[PDB]
Formats: structure tokens, sequence, C-alpha cells
């Protein structure tokens, strides 16, 4: 069974299980640039272990729940959970949640969402490409799928633009009689708005 | 600068402190134990836990218990009973848990009583003979063995380059330190001793072959008589000749 | 505090052959532990306390060493291995990290599949206004160029893929923004695609 965490915007967090009574719960960061920091550990029992680096700065169930000062923008991280198996080697951090991204900065922009029409040349018969411009989105990322899971898909990392604001762009390869068939539909999530856009594209 | 503690080596300094408190030991190693406690057993792990762990293993031993001497009616593999091992990994010892009897094998001693006077005796003592009213002497010449089952366990026996096994109602183990020989002692409402232990020694060995015990020999004693005598005793094992 | 260095930090491995990464504590340890992870998702458990294989792990991977001095070996590189792996260790108590290393796939040469698409009408009602995308190529390195048989420096915005799980190929988009009626002041648009994959540089065009 596997762990899940609640993005967010600090100024200068909860985890997910599914038993806290039994096991250690781990904290860990990635910095942007794929580093890591280790901060601490929760035991079933409740004592606590910091890192010395973090200056006594930071932590603290009932229903399987983890939970979480003067922030830096160092700190900007995509964060995991992450939990103990004790035994004759200890740590061993076998399950981890997926993370989530927090950006240390009083900006919010929902994304614009634009189809990439297709039409172009076609290679022995198979071959068509298809997309979705997403723009404008300031906060933590976005995360596009297609047809709601329908292979083929690759969603380039987002470019931070002069304006301060991200774009990315995803794209899909497929036939082209068949396009105006199966019919296409990309299907676009921005948590730190609430946005959701479905967008058929020509 | 800090040193974090795995399972294995977490136990055997549990068990290590376990040794020092039975006074069994003289040194222990108790580095990263506080929190190899706080981050398996999940509580503190001071004197006070210690002396009542000890207390209920030898004394108010109910029902079954895990390799961390917690009774109860990672560590949640309670077994039935018997015996425990308390390896530290610099010394070993075979520990019984409290049988219905354990009460009566044990003294006091809480209150020492007088030193009995003292008498002059020979020094010059070979194994057979046995006028001691402390001592019991047993050879069996068939396994080229020795014990040497002692019955006061307060008068101290101490031996002189040797390596012994005793054998005791409250824990067997084995000793090769020179010097007093190191009984348990259980903590609880006062200080618990047992009431007799055994020492083995295998002749047919090379190690004690130099082995002297040194010890006081008990002997009984008009106007009151009731005396209780003393006198030193150099009680060899030699099997030179 | 106890710094542990990894290396190689970058190294490519033909399909099939055997690799070996070594990490290096400044102080020694009791054991090493491995985790895999692979571009942009959490982390995996690959190798523990040396050298146990986390369940689901093929036996083509192997941990070992002792000290200061711990490796991982891989007897058949597969496509699936590319990957940034990372060492952490025990008998610290400020528990640390490597940097992990990137494992690529030195697959055979692939030309890039080229397509252009123009700002859909929704973009060009805003007050903001092309991309080229360049699909399952290899090598990683590639050359765009773009406008009215010209070409403007400033812009010209660049996006990769990461290393394909399955097909070890890259992709590459490039997106000039910020032309509002500079897209209406030109009718021909084109990106040109220098790679080692081509026989001559191949331009990509639309009229409008
Ligand atoms: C061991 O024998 C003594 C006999 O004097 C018992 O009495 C204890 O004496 C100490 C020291 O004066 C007191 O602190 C204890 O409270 C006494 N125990 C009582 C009153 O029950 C002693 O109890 C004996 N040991 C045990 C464990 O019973
Ligand atoms: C066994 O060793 C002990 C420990 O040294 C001896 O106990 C000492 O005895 C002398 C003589 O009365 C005292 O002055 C010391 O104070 C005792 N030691 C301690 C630590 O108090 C004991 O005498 C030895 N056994 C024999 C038979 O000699």
């Amino acid at each position: 069974v596997q762990l899940q965490q609640s993005p967010g915007l600090v100024a200068p967090i909860t985890c997910t299980v599914s038993s806290l009574t039994n096991y250690g719960i781990h904290w860990v960061r990635q910095p942007p640039g794929k580093g890591l920091e280790w901060l601490g550990v929760i035991w079933a029992g409740g004592y606590t272990k910091y890192n010395s680096a973090l200056m006594s700065r930071l932590m603290s169930n009932s229903k399987s729940q983890v939970f979480l000062n003067s922030l830096q923008t160092d700190d900007t991280a995509m964060y995991y959970c992450a939990r103990d198996e004790v035994r004759r080697d200890y740590y061993a951090m076998d399950h981890w949640g997926q993370g989530t991204t927090v950006t240390v900065s009083a900006s919010t922009k929902g994304p614009s969402v634009f189809p990439l029409a297709p039409s172009s040349k076609s290679t022995s018969g198979g071959t068509a490409a298809l997309g979705c411009l997403v723009k404008d989105y300031f906060p933590e990322p976005v995360t596009v799928s297609w047809n709601s899971g329908a292979s083929g898909v690759h969603t380039f990392p987002a470019v931070l633009q002069s304006s301060g604001l991200y774009s990315l762009s995803s794209v899909v390869t497929v036939p082209s009689s068949s396009l105006g068939t199966q019919t296409y539909i990309c299907n676009v999530n921005h948590k730190p708005s609430n946005t959701k856009v479905d967008k058929k594209v020509e | 600068m800090e040193i974090i503690l795995t399972l294995s080596q977490g136990l055997k300094k549990y068990y290590g402190k376990i040794l020092k408190l039975l006074h069994l030991t003289l040194e222990e190693d108790t580095e990263g134990l506080l929190e190899w406690c706080k981050r398996n057993l999940g509580s503190n792990c001071d004197d006070d836990f210690f002396q009542k762990r000890i207390e209920e293993f030898f004394i108010t031993g109910e029902g079954y218990f895990n390799e961390v001497l917690q009774f109860k009616t990672p560590f949640k593999s309670y077994f039935a009973k018997g015996f425990l091992s308390i390896d530290s990994g610099y010394f070993s010892a075979k520990c019984y848990p409290r049988s219905s009897t354990s009460g009566l094998q044990l003294i006091n001693v809480t209150q020492h009583p007088a030193r009995i006077a003292e008498t002059p005796g020979p020094k010059t003592t070979s194994l057979k003979t046995i006028n001691c009213i402390n001592l019991r002497a047993s050879v069996f010449k068939e396994h080229r063995e020795v014990e040497i089952n002692v019955l006061l366990p307060q008068i101290a026996v101490n031996l002189s380059n040797c390596h012994v096994v005793i054998n005791s109602h409250v824990c067997d183990y084995s000793l090769d330190t020179d010097g007093p020989v190191r009984l348990p002692r259980i903590y609880h409402e006062g200080t618990f001793m047992p009431g007799t232990y055994k020492i083995v020694i295998d002749r047919k060995n090379k190690l004690n072959d130099r082995c002297t015990l040194v010890t006081n020999c008990v002997i009984k004693g008009r106007k009151g008589q009731s005396v209780l005598r003393q006198y030193k005793t150099e009680i060899k094992i030699g099997k030179a000749p | 505090d106890i710094q542990m260095t990894q290396s190689p930090a970058i190294l490519s491995a033909s399909p099939g052959e055997k690799v070996t990464m070594t990490c290096w504590a400044s102080s020694g340890v009791s054991y090493m532990h491995w985790y895999q992870q692979k571009p942009g998702s959490s982390p995996k458990p690959w190798i523990f306390a040396t050298s146990n294989l986390a369940s689901g792990v093929p036996a083509r991977f192997s941990g070992s060493g002792s000290g200061t001095s711990y490796s991982l070996t891989i007897s058949r590189v597969e496509a699936e291995d590319a990957a940034t792996y990372y060492c952490q260790q025990w008998s610290f108590n400020p528990l640390t990290f490597g940097a992990g290393t990137k494992l690529e796939i030195k697959r055979t040469v692939a030309a890039p599949s080229v397509f252009i698409f123009p700002p859909s009408d929704e973009q060009l009602k805003s007050g903001t206004a092309v991309v080229c995308l360049l699909n399952n190529f290899y090598p990683r390195e590639a050359k765009v160029q773009w406008v009215d048989n010209a070409l403007q420096s400033g812009n010209s915005q660049e996006s990769v893929t990461e290393q394909d799980s399955k097909d070890s190929t890259y992709s590459l988009s490039s997106t000039l923004t910020l032309s509002k009626a500079d897209y209406e002041k030109h009718k021909v648009y084109a990106c040109e695609v220098t790679h080692q994959g081509l026989s001559s540089p191949v331009t990509k065009s639309f009229n409008r």
C-alpha cells in the first residue's frame, strides 16, 4: 500500500499514510537542481530528532496522519514523505509519496490552455503531431494527461519566462484520418488555482 | 561526532547496561542507547526503567516476554519461557526467569551480618579437604571436571589464573577475569543475591592448570560457644603432577 | 557534515554492457544503501544494506564495497535504467545523501521528426503571441534556428524532454513568443534544424 501527500506558497504541511503507531516518518526535500537535505523523523512514540542546520525552527496519528518557520528562498524544494523499515539495517525508506513542490516567493496565475493544431508530413501513413500549449502559470507545476489516460506523450519541462511566469508544451504522435474519428481532448490541472481545463485540439 | 545504532548494536548495549546493573561486568558501552530506545522501544532508558525491567524479569515474572525483557500476558515476538541469552558482545550470560521457587533460593544481604571471628588456619590447602561450613567439593574423575558448589554466596571466593563456568538458579555464565567471582544482584526493595552457586572447572582443558582459588573457609567454633570461625586458604587445582 | 561523494557523476553505456559506479564517504560507515530516481517522479528504493536488492529489482543489479567505498554494478544495461542513483548513509545522525549519478543510454543516432505549429486563434486573440518540435531523436545535441529568411537572437526559448524510458530518445520544443502585431508583420515562418543525424539542414515552414 502506497502513501500520498497533499503544492503551496509561503512567505519569508500534511502527509497522508496508509500505521502511525508502528512506524517512524521522515522528511526529505530536493532543492531545485536534484539535491537532497535530510530534515528529521518522528517515531511511533512521538520523540523527535532534528537536523542541527534547521536551528530548532521546525513537527508533530489517530487516523493515520502525519503533520509538518522564518522561511527562506533556499527552502524551495520538492518535499517527500518517507518511512523507516526496522531490521538489522535501518532507514531503508521503501515507500515515498509523490512530493509537493514549494516555492518561496505574492503572485498567482492560473494557466491559459491553447491548442497545438495538427497537420504535418505523413511518413508511410501513421505520422501526425498534436498538442496543447500551457502558459502564464506562476505557481507550482501543471499536470497534463491525454484522453483521461486513453503512450506517445512527451511533456516538456516548464520554462520561467522573463515575466516570472512559467510555460510548457505537451505533444502526442497519432495517425491522422483516425484523428478526426476518435477525437482528442487534453486534460490540464493546476492545483494552486483550482483550475482544470480540458481542451479539444482541432 | 555522532553515532546511530543498529538493532543488534542497540540490543547488545541494552544487554551490557543490564549486565552492569547485575554487577556482573565492571564496564559497559552505552552510546547511542537513548536514541536506540526512543527509536525502537519508544520510551526513555534511564536507571529507573532498567531497575524496573530487572525487577519484573527476576521477580513478578508473570507470562510471556520479548527479547527486551518486557512481559505481557521489531519487538513483538514474545516467547514462552525458559532462558534468555544476555549477550553484549563482550560478555554473555544465560539468565533464568522467575519460577515459583526463586523466592527461597534468594537470600537478602541488604544488611550483612557481623564479621565472624578469626582463627589461624593453613593456606597450604588441597582440594580434598572439605571441612568448611561454607564449602562443598565435588570431583568427577569420569569426565575430569571439578565442581565447587558454594553454600555462602556472601563470602567471596576470588579466583586466580583461572577460567571457570559458574552455575546458579538465577544466571549461568563463564568467567576468566581474575579477581572476585562476580555474582548477580537484583534490587527490589533491597539487594537480592542467589543462595548458592556451583563453579565447574574443566581439568582436562589446558586453561585451568595454574588455577588457584583464595577464599575464607568457615569452621565451627565454651562460655557461650557458638562462635563462627574464618581462615584464609589457597585451594589449588593444579594438575601438574 | 559527513560528505558523500559519488563517482562518476555522468556516465553512458551501450545496451547490455556492464557498468559500475562508486560512492565515497569522508568517514567510514557500516553499510551503504542506494536509491533509484527516475526523472520527474518520486525516488524508488533500489539496493539497501550494501547489496540487498529491494523486491522487484532485477538480478542484473548488484552492490558491493566496504568502509568508505561502495559500488553499484549492472551486468546488462537496460533502457529502463536511465536514471539518477543516490547513496545515503547510516551512523551519521545528520543523515546525508550523495549528489546522484545520472545514467544515460548511449543508443544509435536517430534523426528528429520535425513539426511546426502556428499559434491558435485564441492565442492570436490574446494580447500575446509558434512552436517547432523535434521528436524522438538522438543524440541530445541539436540546433534549432528561427523568419522571412531572417532570425532574431532574443527570445527563442528551448525545452528538452528527458531521455525516453523505452527508446532512449530526446524531444525538444522551441517557442517564439512576444510578437503581437509583429507576428502580423511577417508572412512565412520557418524553423531550421541542424543535427548530426541529418544529411542536410532541415527546414520546416508555413505561410500566413
Ligand atoms: C532485607 O532485610 C532487612 C532487615 O533489616 C529488611 O528491612 C528493610 O531495611 C531497610 C533499611 O533499614 C529499610 O529501608 C526497608 O524499608 C526495610 N524493609 C521493610 C521494612 O520491609 C528488608 O525489607 C529486607 N529486604 C527486602 C527486600 O524485604
Ligand atoms: C577478594 O578480593 C576482595 C577485593 O579486594 C578483598 O576484599 C578486601 O579485603 C581487605 C581486607 O579486609 C579490605 O581491606 C579491602 O577493603 C577489601 N576490598 C574492598 C574493595 O573493600 C578480599 O579480601 C579478597 N579475598 C580474600 C580471601 O582475600
